[PDB]
């Protein structure tokens, strides 16, 4: 059978203060860049893109992980790392650490995210061999997402200024968490912006009549759960485009150029590669997941 | 001599036998076990007869092909046995039909420019005929490309493994799902290839760090334009092991220039299947750190590759 | 059998537990109003 | 005091222990021969399977 | 019971059952030092430490 | 390392009229709630979530099938079923029942589908167990991901009509969008003239959706400038409106923004995944006057 294999040599020993960083975590993702048995240690972390003196950003390093393949800790011996990587279609147990203690069930998709919440919590340093091991965190959808849908709110406020509560706290059901955020390079992060007036401009001129005309008929007396968001008070534009008789086959051949975009926003709101948990425990935090690339 | 020398290949060829090791009566318990370590000490030493018994365990290996029918006339004669594989679906005329396009085939479906590709222009007028080849026979070149609806049609199939040219039907088997066997050359399999007309690189660039592994993937892509106020389109390749978040945001940075001249055509005028761009298909990852064998035919610079598993993906939309 | 009922308030064709438990979260009085729950067990 | 009087529900869990008992010859059990499979396996670490 | 004197049974009857069995699947697994196995089993057969 | 062969418990037998019935079709994928065999009737369909208690909802349901492993039937037994489970690139071979019935070309996009139809040829109900078992959707993608095109502008405008009936012509909204053309075979639905509520989980969204679509592009524009901004938002002034560069932010404040934005920053990614993860196979070999193909499926 096939065995995928991967240990780390080192050339001058593991510390006293890395080796309960690492002794206690003894099962997470971090990624690699070559594909062997055998790694020097400046490949490992994320510390590869990201440094302390490079001003970071929180696209393209999260961007960079859908080149790498990602690997699983084994062991962690006062001279080796060991690792071993995921098979494209292979079973594992992976249990994780994590100090942001989230819930994870049976039946879950998971992602990795690089560490938005705190740097120096997940930065670990290195006083042997210098180069850093920061630490990529795995995610489930509902926060892997809600910190996505997080940023893209906070770059466009980045220039609202030119505040901290309404802007980074991530409103998870049950607890908020601001992020780390002071000195970013938040210029790919402005193109995934300004890629938003590729879709969110042009989305706006095939808007059918028909649809629109529902939003009068609602907030006036016939409100509904959710969107109290209006809260009573009209957007200025729906009394505004409203004028057509409704034709019917205007509406349908607007929608099935509209049915197209909705699919092309997968392409920008990517995640990394996802995990496929079938069997879990609460009290382990132990999982079985296979291997799907995206 | 069936029963004497046949046997002793399939006396040979089968899997190794999943050992079985007795719970109880435990003076049979040891004699399993002992057989397990002498039996395992074979796959650690590198010597000589250490060594073969450990290549009798095998993956896998059964991917499944398809028997297509195709008018011999729409079949260029030669084919260059790696190419890409359409399959066109508007109508059935009989009960079992079906067409076929290659990658040289699809430059002759607009009558497009020349400088959108003038390599394979010289190369490809002579395998078809001047874009009334495939005309005959679909009478929806326009109407396709007029409501953008051609590029949810096309089927992505995958390459050949050994077609048979008749006089009017040429049968063709492709391949999918991974590995093309070939068929005159065995233990070979079948190159996929793709011309130097067609793919285009991402890599390239200044010394200036990127990650290797075993996965560059091939990405089947489609860009309209129109060219004299014509319905026309343009097949354009890639190859990238970046992920996918990334070649969205690079394709379209690859084709600004028709989008610049685009807005200005539309500018004056709304017609809102105008308005929708096209679409990504993903073929299958060549292993990243192998080469694309810069490989002349009938010219016609090709690449081929060795060793591609294939897949297919769902068109999908970006601008 | 002195008495045929407790009460038809409850026990109605149209009682107000039909009116209520025929229709996420847990639910205790499910267990006797629901005709269907009958047709379980 | 309002007109009516009423009715309340009212659910409760009980972790219980509890006492099982069996009788003789119920079951006909059996033996497999199982098989040994070796998975990710390294010159380290030599995993098995039952 | 046997017949007769104001006693009638509903004599004997044959029960014939196909019964099923129940499968059930136990997993376990057993790790091994790849150093220890080689001195058990060398090419060499002189005695060990 | 291989065993693909579940059979799963009823408690009882089945009736007597759903024998031909379940022997009208022996090949379907249906859906298994459980990564054990040893299973009971009430995890491996549909009615752990979809019944009829629970309100009718969509995106759970669409949430589902993907998380939920699937399966493949061989032969109708009276004492139990036989479940083949889903791995990766997986075999298997289907003999359809499904109403209306829906062509079978091989080498396209075969996804997996939630159902809408009505429920008496869609479901057979087993009272030895409590449980209708619910067959999924099986469509292929370009009529099934876009089965909801003429339904979804069809389901708009009787809302409209539900709070002004001066509105909307029912026998020209029926005729382009009661029949979905495609491969030139027109298909007739199902019309529901009982009292669509199903689908208040995405029409009843994509109308508050379609809300700041047109506003969310106002400041965003003139934001974050520099010379390195993008070239084509200069070129993309040509696709939006007129009505749409006269907007005053009068009416809305910067704080006030917060909670308005992010629900629109909300239902562009999950509405986004909901049709693209449908999960999907692929015919290699088919068969039509037989309809028994093999083909194969891997989920996504």
């Amino acid at each position: 059978a096939l065995d995928k294999s991967i240990v780390v040599n080192l050339t001058s020993r593991l510390f006293a203060d890395e080796l309960a960083a690492l002794q206690s975590k003894i099962g997470s993702v971090l990624p690699l860049g070559d594909c062997h048995r055998l790694q020097n240690i400046q490949a490992l972390g994320l510390g590869c893109v990201c440094s302390r003196e490079t001003s970071p950003d929180y696209i393209q390093i999260m961007q960079y992980l859908s080149k790498c393949t990602l690997a699983v800790l084994e062991e962690v011996r006062p001279d080796s790392l060991r690792l071993t990587r995921m098979d494209p279609s292979d079973n594992l147990q992976i249990k994780n650490v994590y100090a942001p203690f989230f819930q994870w069930d049976s039946n879950t998709q998971l992602a990795v995210l690089p560490p938005l919440f705190s740097r120096k919590d997940s930065t670990i340093v290195l006083e042997s061999n210098g180069f850093d091991i920061v630490f990529p965190m795995v995610v489930p959808q509902q926060l892997g997402h809600a910190i996505l849908q997080q940023l893209l709110v906070y770059h466009i406020y980045s220039k609202i200024s030119a505040l901290d509560l309404y802007t980074t706290n991530v409103s998870f059901m049950g607890r908020t968490y601001r992020l780390d955020v002071d000195n970013t390079d938040p210029r790919t992060a402005l193109r995934v912006l300004d890629d938003l007036s590729m879709y969110l401009c042009i989305l706006s001129a095939l808007v059918p009549r028909g649809c629109l005309r529902l939003l009068t008929a609602l907030v006036r007396h016939d409100r509904h759960p959710l969107t109290e968001v209006f809260e009573g008070v009209v957007p200025d534009e729906v009394t505004r485009i409203d004028l057509d008789q409704l034709s019917v086959p205007d509406d349908i051949t607007r929608m099935r150029v509209m049915f197209s975009y909705l699919q092309s926003l997968s392409s920008i709101f990517n995640l990394g590669p996802r995990l496929h948990v079938y069997a879990y425990s609460a009290e382990t935090l132990a999982a079985s997941c296979w291997y799907s690339p995206r | 001599e069936n029963a004497a020398r046949l046997g002793r290949q399939v006396l040979g060829l089968l899997p190794p036998p999943t050992h079985r090791v007795s719970l109880t009566r435990g003076p049979e318990f040891a004699r399993g076990v002992r057989d397990l370590l002498s039996k395992y000490a074979a796959s650690t030493r590198p010597t000589v007869g250490s060594l073969h018994e450990a290549l009798r365990q095998a993956p896998f290996r059964q991917p499944t092909y398809g028997d297509f029918l195709v008018y011999s006339q729409t079949f260029s004669p030669q084919e260059p046995l790696g190419t890409f594989l359409f399959s066109f679906k508007q109508e059935d005329n009989g009960s079992s039909m079906d067409m076929l396009l290659t990658p040289t085939s699809l430059f002759m479906l607009s009558g497009m420019e020349a400088a959108k590709a003038p390599q394979t222009h010289k190369v490809a007028g002579v395998w078809y005929g001047s874009g009334s080849g495939l005309a005959d026979f679909i009478p929806n070149l326009s109407e396709l490309m007029d409501t953008g609806e051609f590029h949810t049609l096309l089927t992505p199939v995958g390459p050949m493994v050994q077609s048979v040219h008749s006089t009017f039907v040429t049968k063709v088997t492709s391949a999918m799902k991974g590995v093309g066997l070939a068929r005159d050359e065995p233990r070979a399999h079948v190159g996929l290839t793709l011309p130097c007309d067609m793919l285009v690189d991402l890599d390239e660039s200044c010394p200036m760090r990127e990650p290797a592994g075993l996965n560059v993937t091939i990405y089947a892509s489609l860009v309209y334009l129109r060219v004299n106020q014509r319905p026309s389109m343009a097949l354009t390749f890639f190859q990238s092991g970046k992920g996918f978040a990334e070649v969205v945001a690079m394709i379209k940075d690859h084709f600004t220039d028709v989008i610049r001249t685009k807005y200005i055509q539309l500018r004056h005028e709304l017609y809102i299947n105008r308005l929708v761009f096209g679409a990504v298909c993903t073929l299958g990852t060549v292993p990243f750190d192998s080469h694309p064998v810069h490989q002349s035919l009938n010219s016609l610079p090709v690449l081929v590759f060795a060793n591609f598993e294939a897949a297919c993906g769902p068109w999908t939309v970006f601008l | 059998e002195c008495r045929s009922t407790n009460n038809p308030w409850a026990s109605q064709r149209g009682s107000l537990g039909d009116v209520l438990y025929n229709i996420g979260m847990y639910s205790p009085c499910r267990q006797f109003f629901h005709k269907e729950d009958i047709m379980r067990y | 005091h309002p007109g009516f009087a009423m009715t309340v529900v009212r659910t409760d869990e009980v972790l219980a222990e509890h006492i099982l008992y069996c009788s003789r010859a119920s079951t006909s059990m059996f033996v497999g021969l199982p098989s040994v499979v070796r998975r990710e396996v390294r010159s380290d670490a030599v995993t098995f399977e039952i | 019971i046997a017949h007769g004197d104001g006693r009638r049974p509903n004599k004997q009857r044959q029960y014939i059952v196909m019964k099923a069995c129940n499968k059930h699947h136990i997993g376990a697994e057993i790790e091994l030092a790849a150093a220890d196995i080689e001195l058990l089993f060398a090419e060499k057969e002189t005695p060990l430490d």
